[PDB]
Parts: C-alpha cells; sequence; structure tokens
C-alpha cells in the first residue's frame, strides 16, 4: 500500500526494500579418525561415530 | 649373518602364515608382487634376516607351507600373497585330515615328513647361519600337532644347537568344536614340551575379548584376529632387524627368561590397542603405556594371572625411549605391589628399548612374562581327559590305527608332574 500510494499521490518510482539481515558460515561434521591398520575400512566408520 | 626360515603348519598355521608374511612385507614396502620399492634404508639394509634376494629386487620368503588337503594350500596361493609365496615350497600330500591325531602322527605324516626334511635342509644349506625356526601350529588342531611333533622330534636331533621357537594356539576352555580336542592337546603336550625351548600359548577367547573391548566393532573376522596376532609376533621379532640399543638375541631372552630346563610356555601382550575415538583421546605418554602395558584386561593369552603371580617379566619398547622412563616405572611397579611377583628372583624384569617405531603410530610395545599361569589350563584338560577316558569312548577308531592306553597313561603322568613342579617352586 505505501509503494502504491506513493506512486501516484507523491508519484513516486520503484525503491525496493534491502536486506538488512546477518548472515553466518555453516560448519562441518567431524569425519573418521583415518584407518588405524587394524579394524575394518567400512565397520570401523559405523563403530567409530558416536 | 643370523636369519630365520619359517614354517606354517596345519590349517591354521595356513591362517597365521599368510597374515603374518603379508604384515611384515606391508612393513618393509616391498609390493605384492615382489618388486621391492625401497623407502627404509634400515630394512632394505637388515632385509636378510628373512628374505634371500633374487634378481630385479622380489625377495623370496624362506618359509615352508605345510597341510595335507589341496583346497588350504590353494586359497592361501590365492590370497593377495600366494604369488610371493614359492612354488617350490608347495610340497603336500594327497589324503584327507581327518582331523585325526593318530593317523597324523604315524600314517600320513609318514610320507611327507621326508620330503619336508629335504627342503628345510636344502634351505638350512642354502643359508649361512640360522638362530633357528620358528614354528607356527596349533596343539588341539589335528593335523597341525601330528606333524609339528614329528617335524619338531626330528629336527632335534637334526640339529642340536639351534632356536625351536614353537607358537601354539591353545583350544577355548568354552568349547573345543572337535570332541577329541582334549585328548590330541593331551597326545602333543609330551614330546612339544620334551622338545621344544619356547612356546607362544594363545586362546581364541580372550581375542575375542579384546574384540569386544577396546576393538569394540562387533563384527570380527578370525582375519583381524591374525591380524593382531601378526602384529603380536612381529613386536618380538624387530629387534634383531633393527639398529640401537638393544639386546635382540632369542637365546638373550631365553637365558634371562628360563629360570629352569623344562620351564618353557609363554604368555603375551601388547601395546596401544587403538579405540573408537583414543586416536584423538589418547596422550601418548609412558605412564599410560605402563599402564596399559601392566594390565589383566589387555592380556589375552589364557586366564587371569589374578589367582597366581609372575615369576619372571620380559618387555620390549619400539619407539624413542629413554632409560629413566622404563626405570622410574619399574620402580613403580616394584613398589606397588611387593607381593605380586615371586621372591624366589628379586629385581625379576627384562627391559628392551627398539629404536625404531612401527609405522604410522609413535610407541608400542610387546610384552611376554612367565607365571603361574597355565595351572588351570592344564588343570582343566586333566579333569576332560579323565571323564572321558574313564568309559574309553571314542577309542575304536585309534585303536584301529594303532594305538594303545599306556602312552595316555605316561602323558598325563608327565603333565601333572608339571602340575606338581610349578606349584611346589612357586607355592
Ligand atoms: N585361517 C583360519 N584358521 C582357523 C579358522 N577357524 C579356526 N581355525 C583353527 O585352526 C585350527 C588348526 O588347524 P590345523 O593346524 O590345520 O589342524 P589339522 O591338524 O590340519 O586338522 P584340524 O584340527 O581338523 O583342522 C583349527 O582346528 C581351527 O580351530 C579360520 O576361520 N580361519
Amino acid at each position: 500500500f505505501t509503494r502504491q500510494f506513493y506512486k501516484d499521490k507523491f508519484g513516486m518510482p520503484d525503491l525496493p526494500p534491502v536486506d538488512v539481515t546477518k548472515k553466518e558460515p555453516p560448519p562441518v561434521k567431524q569425519e573418521l579418525p583415518p584407518y588405524n591398520g587394524y579394524g575394518l575400512i567400512e565397520d570401523s566408520a559405523q563403530n567409530c561415530f558416536a | 649373518m643370523r636369519e630365520i626360515v619359517h614354517l606354517q603348519a596345519g590349517q591354521c598355521g595356513n591362517q597365521i602364515g599368510a597374515k603374518f608374511w603379508e604384515v611384515i612385507s606391508d612393513e618393509h614396502g616391498i609390493d605384492p608382487t615382489g618388486t621391492y620399492h625401497g623407502d627404509s634404508d634400515l630394512q632394505l639394509e637388515r632385509i636378510n634376516v628373512y628374505y634371500n634376494e633374487a634378481t630385479g629386487g622380489k625377495y623370496v620368503p624362506r618359509a615352508v607351507l605345510v597341510d595335507l588337503e589341496p583346497g588350504t594350500m590353494d586359497s592361501v596361493r590365492s590370497g593377495p600373497f600366494g604369488q610371493i609365496f614359492r612354488p617350490d615350497n608347495f610340497v603336500f600330500g594327497q589324503s584327507g585330515a581327518g582331523n585325526n591325531w593318530a593317523k597324523g602322527h604315524y600314517t600320513e605324516g609318514a610320507e611327507l615328513v621326508d620330503s619336508v626334511l629335504d627342503v628345510v635342509r636344502k634351505e638350512a644349506e642354502s643359508c649361512d647361519c640360522l638362530q633357528g625356526f620358528q614354528l607356527t601350529h596349533s596343539l588341539g588342531g589335528g593335523t597341525g600337532s601330528g606333524m609339528g611333533t614329528l617335524l619338531i622330534s626330528k629336527i632335534r636331533e637334526e640339529y642340536p644347537d639351534r632356536i625351536m621357537n614353537t607358537f601354539s594356539v591353545v583350544p577355548s576352555p568354552k568349547v573345543s568344536d572337535t570332541v577329541v580336542e582334549p585328548y590330541n592337546a593331551t597326545l602333543s603336550v609330551h614330546q612339544l614340551v620334551e622338545n621344544t625351548d619356547e612356546t607362544y600359548c594363545i586362546d581364541n577367547e580372550a581375542l575375542y575379548d579384546i574384540c569386544f573391548r577396546t576393538l569394540k566393532l562387533t563384527t570380527p573376522t578370525y582375519g583381524d584376529l591374525n591380524h593382531l596376532v601378526s602384529a603380536t609376533m612381529s613386536g618380538v621379532t624387530t629387534c634383531l632387524r633393527f639398529p640401537g640399543q638393544l639386546n635382540a638375541d632369542l637365546r638373550k631372552l631365553a637365558v634371562n627368561m628360563v629360570p629352569f630346563p623344562r620351564l618353557h610356555f609363554f604368555m603375551p601382550g601388547f601395546a596401544p590397542l587403538t579405540s573408537r575415538g583414543s586416536q584423538q583421546y589418547r596422550a601418548l605418554t609412558v605412564p599410560e603405556l605402563t599402564q596399559q602395558m601392566f594390565d589383566a584386561k589387555n592380556m589375552m593369552a589364557a586366564c587371569d594371572p589374578r589367582h597366581g603371580r609372575y615369576l619372571t617379566v620380559a618387555a620390549v619398547f619400539r619407539g624413542r625411549m629413554s632409560m629413566k622412563e622404563v626405570d622410574e616405572q619399574m620402580l613403580n611397579v616394584q613398589n606397588k605391589n611387593s607381593s605380586y611377583f615371586v621372591e624366589w628372583i628379586p629385581n625379576n624384569v627384562k627391559t628392551a628399548v627398539c629404536d625404531i617405531p612401527p609405522r604410522g603410530l609413535k610407541m608400542s610395545a610387546t610384552f611376554i612374562g612367565n607365571s603361574t599361569a597355565i595351572q588351570e589350563l592344564f588343570k582343566r584338560i586333566s579333569e576332560q581327559f579323565t571323564a572321558m577316558f574313564r568309559r574309553k569312548a571314542f577309542l575304536h577308531w585309534y585303536t584301529g590305527e594303532g594305538m594303545d592306553e599306556m602312552e595316555f597313561t605316561e602323558a598325563e603322568s608327565n603333565m601333572n608332574d608339571l602340575v606338581s613342579e610349578y606349584q611346589q617352586y612357586q607355592d
């Protein structure tokens, strides 16, 4: 309503809103401490999670 | 020069021969093919303790395989390193094992011992001067026992001046699968102890307990167990091939460990086995190394030495160490449990410090100690043998093969003598 009121009464062109928000990057998940040599390259993954 | 030739016997002598040789080859950077890819000058320099050197830089492992059923030999053959093994050494017979100690000791071996002896003395002549031979077999396993008893018996007179190092798997006390296993064990142990000087006792249950405890992986393969035991053996092997302050000699260990003529049976233990998050959750300090190093749970041979004490102990450590930390930890362990050792020889501990680390982790070690930790094992086998023999079941097979029970009597007699000797010395 404001930006259509201005376009005729005060005769105002377009003024789009500007994103005034604040942002942050994302983090990353914990990976696997590499193959110790004593385990299994696929089962030790499931084992060493939580 | 000092060097060693390997013998793998039985259908688990296969097991471990495969795993052990492949582990060493990966340590030394030899490809699965054989073309040496030199990256560690020292191991290139001292490869001769195990390996001859062939053209173009491949190295025969001076190891010999013995079995009866060609399928297992072909399977290990098919393994990633059967090509680095020998068509030369691939001697084998035609019969079926029958899992029969009697047949193995009298029928089947009677046409294989000849050829295998020819091969082994061929290799002995080929090389300069052995320290001896390491033989990997089973005591409960039928044909492994049947072969190995006769083989060691003959090589005893063949060379009375070398190291007959033997490695044996103890039957799971909870189950032997094969029900004649106690009979095979009582048959074997007599000649085993009579002929050998040093014997390694290992049991499957404790390795399974380790797998639950720190491996925590819940999906183990006997191959993973073999991976462990290969590292175990490598631990005591590293000394000879490596420089720095360390008494490497197996005869050194023998004269520092073996108090009496007939004490031979020893129990292993090893150093950091890294868990799920201990990789980044464990600080590698001599205190914690010794802490886990001398622990009941990490022990994996037979049964908790909580009941008994330790006659004598020996420990070798791989990495950049110094004497003060091992010294002070020795003081602490002596002053902590003044009773838990035998007064029979004060300061019953031996140390060794390999300068060379393993490839990937900084500090490792090997434990080996002689204790009163076999009483329960052979008393167990005593009750089993007595209970099954009192009605002489499963014995007509052996009568057909040509046995009699007087040898059973003398076997159990010698074994009870071992019990009595242990008890009277320590207790
Ligand atoms: N590589 C390998 N070895 C095994 C495995 N499972 C058990 N073994 C053990 O290895 C033992 C020893 O085998 P051998 O020394 O070849 O015994 P044998 O005189 O040839 O005759 P058997 O006792 O009937 O096998 C067997 O009794 C098994 O208990 C496995 O899954 N893989």
